[PDB]
RNA sequence: CUAAGAAAUUCACGGCGGGCUUGAUGUCCGCGUCUACCUGAUUCACUGCCGUAUAGGCAG
């Protein structure tokens, strides 16, 4: 959507047990709607205060860590758990497996609005900071950085630049601020044309078999095998709907009786881990929501990517 | 009719996380900054049969023969150096606040209804018992579990870490504070407050709490073992994880938020144990026995359902533990 | 307003028994490394005197 005028920076937070299960068919790094729902929560909470409009997320993963072990004698990975309480009568609960993983993530932000005339960068970058500080970033604490060499700042830099040079010596400022990383982004387009040179290969394939061709690594014969152009992770990208959408005092146990609830199912799409110096505009980058509520279709991308 | 709300869902307040142990020697504690951490490494171990034979394998020509064919494993193990004899176990505490307000709640004359009902708590006694207890199991190295069981001396100093530095450091002698007793002290007191004013107001309060335990040269440090089902094939098989973060072990931080939420004196059963945890109908792992059963009237479901629902609030010890719960954390709410 | 919200893997352990790795061997022919320079930028914050002085001045 609108384009930020600022481009907020929160530095490398440490999340220490995030949802290491992004999707039903996905495990690894969390799914870019935490990381949307976070920004948007940051809004919810502090940015109708600092009159700004905290939209769009860059998420950069320093460091990854899975809580993950791999069983003697099997090529796969298991995960490692925590030990819940026991029931009433003093058994072991039943085990509801659910990933961890320690994450070191840096968030680019997009700030638009009124406040940052009225509100100095540093002032709403602190504040913005200290908000983060008590929050979880995908159902992990963010450990906020006590007694270590120095405290990471932030910087708030506004997109709008006086000279074109500027604009970028400033990018490559936060680029390198923000270098140890790989920017996650989201590669539809190179999905779909997957889709149409394995349709042009063989009919009748679903976009499905194209994602799961860019996840594979093909053995091809004569031995050698079929090289990709980046990373191409699978990712989640969004919900799309299985109910229609059922009224805020009708449908039974939500969250909240003053919202529409409609049951969801994921829609994975390709993404594409790139470091952030390959990008040469960072306010592109940043993963926005994408409703159209009428038809189902939730999900979140980055557009303007290229 | 005022019925529960079928969702209900309280955040955790009180967020530690992974308990960093590293390793030197004591007298130079105050320049433990660089202190190497300790790392987890395997050995072999080879063992006997020792478990209880099932009165049809006891004939001592199976038991003699399965003496000659031992279980052999590779375990985890973390120790401290031959030359370092004290263990410094740090981690860092959030105490978040908005400790009553849920994270989740269906019904807004539920939600309006137990938001009053904590303000009538908090005005009527404060956070001053609830965070009394978890300055105790701050100051006293419950955290520490079995780190804690034979050491010389253990040591832990607590920092109130503002926006850059230290605001205000205590520092206490973990063994004359006991593992049960809740007593008073001029410095707990002003730990307690704090850990109040956090858990009051509208932003965290992060402490920097590190403990030093005097164990000896070379012996066992005890750090979380991870659960891990589905192990493998026996021949290649690790029987015992230790966990580490980064090359460098680490207690779990539901451990160490285990240990913080003992404060729990208040169940009916007769104090043997002690403080045991604060869960909703209050269940040790390690008893293998829930107290606060439902049939008692003093499990925190039914608890809660008297003070909100129909005004029948509990003793104040019991409505402790309702607020020890709240700030505990959980996931309730019927179908 | 984050596949949201919640969580103690843990107790114990003897891996050791024993051993001859040996023989044998051509690395080797050949070669243009030149060219040209400011270490000096206050770059030695010195030695001594009068003074009770570390305070302050003075000489070369």
């Amino acid at each position: 959507v609108t384009d930020p005028e600022a481009l907020l920076l929160l530095p490398r937070l440490s999340i220490q047990n995030a949802n290491a299960i992004s999707s039903p068919l996905t495990w690894g790094f969390p799914s870019p709607g935490a990381f949307t729902g976070f920004v948007h929560a940051l809004q919810r909470r502090v940015g109708i205060s600092l009159d700004i409009e905290l939209d769009g997320v860059g998420i950069v993963c320093h460091r990854f860590e899975a809580q993950i072990s791999q069983p003697a004698g099997k090529r796969t990975k298991v995960f490692n758990l925590t030990r819940n309480p026991l029931n009433r009568d003093g058994s072991t609960a039943a085990i509801v497996e659910e990933g961890r993983a320690h994450l070191e993530v840096s968030l680019l932000l997009g700030v638009h609005g009124d406040g940052l005339d009225d509100h100095p960068a540093q002032e709403i970058a602190r504040q913005v900071q200290e908000q983060a500080g008590a929050m979880r970033l995908a159902g992990g604490s963010i450990l906020p950085w006590c007694n270590e060499r120095f405290p990471a700042p932030n910087a708030e830099l506004l997109m709008l630049g006086g000279s074109d040079e500027q604009r970028r010596k400033n990018q490559r400022r936060l680029t390198r601020r923000l270098l140890p990383g790989f920017a996650l982004v989201s590669r539809e387009a190179l999905l779909q044309q997957h889709l149409e040179t394995l349709r042009t290969t063989l009919p009748e394939a679903t976009t499905l078999d194209a994602l799961l061709d860019l996840c594979r690594i093909n053995f091809e014969p004569p031995w050698q095998v079929r090289d990709k152009p980046g990373w191409l992770v699978p990712i989640p990208a969004g919900y799309n709907a299985l109910s229609p959408l059922y009224l805020p005092g009708e449908v039974r146990n939500a969250r909240d009786r003053e919202t529409p609830l409609r049951f969801v199912e994921n829609l994975f799409g390709l993404g594409e881990w790139l470091s952030p110096h390959r990008v040469a505009a960072l306010s592109d980058l940043l993963w926005y929501h994408h409703a159209e509520p009428d038809k189902g279709l939730y999900r979140w991308s980055t557009p303007r990517f290229v | 009719i005022l019925s529960t709300a079928s969702v209900l869902a309280f955040e955790r307040k009180l967020d530690p996380s992974d308990a960093l142990m590293s390793a030197g020697a004591w007298a130079q504690r105050d320049a433990s900054q660089e202190w190497p951490a300790v790392t987890v490494r395997e050995k072999s171990v080879r063992g006997t049969i020792s478990n209880r034979l099932k009165t049809k394998d006891r004939d001592p020509a199976k038991l003699d023969a399965s003496i000659q064919s031992p279980n052999l494993q590779t375990v985890d193990v973390a120790n401290l150096p031959s030359d370092a004899d004290t263990l410094k176990v740090r981690f860092t505490l959030r105490v978040l606040g908005g400790a009553g307000t849920p994270s989740a709640c269906n019904d807004a004359a539920y939600r309006d209804k137990l938001l009053q009902t904590v303000a009538t708590y908090v005005n009527d006694q404060g956070f001053a018992e609830l965070a009394r207890r978890y300055a105790h199991n701050l100051a006293n190295a419950r955290f520490l579990w079995r780190n804690r069981v034979g050491a010389e001396a253990v040591e832990v100093r607590i920092n109130h870490i503002r926006q850059g530095e230290v605001a205000r450091a205590w520092r206490f002698d973990a063994l004359a504070i006991g593992l049960r007793d809740f007593k008073a002290d001029a410095e707990l007191d002003a730990l307690a407050e704090l850990i109040a004013s956090g858990l009051s107001g509208s932003g965290h309060v992060l402490l920097e709490v590190v403990a030093f335990a005097r164990i000896g040269d070379g012996q066992e440090v005890f750090p979380s073992q991870e659960l891990i089902l589905d192990k493998g094939d026996k021949k290649g098989q690790k029987s015992k994880t230790l966990y580490s973060v980064r090359d460098a072990a680490a207690i779990h931080s539901q451990k160490i938020g285990n240990a913080l939420r003992t404060i729990d004196t208040w169940y009916p059963d007769e104090d043997g144990l002690g403080p045991i945890a604060v869960e909703p109908y209050g269940s040790v792992t390690s008893q293998g026995k829930a107290y606060r059963q439902p049939k008692q009237k003093l499990d925190f479901y039914t608890l809660l359902d008297n003070w909100v629902l129909r005004d029948e609030a509990p003793a104040v010890e019991q409505q402790h533990y309702v607020i020890a719960n709240l700030i505990r954390g959980g996931v309730f709410g019927e179908a």
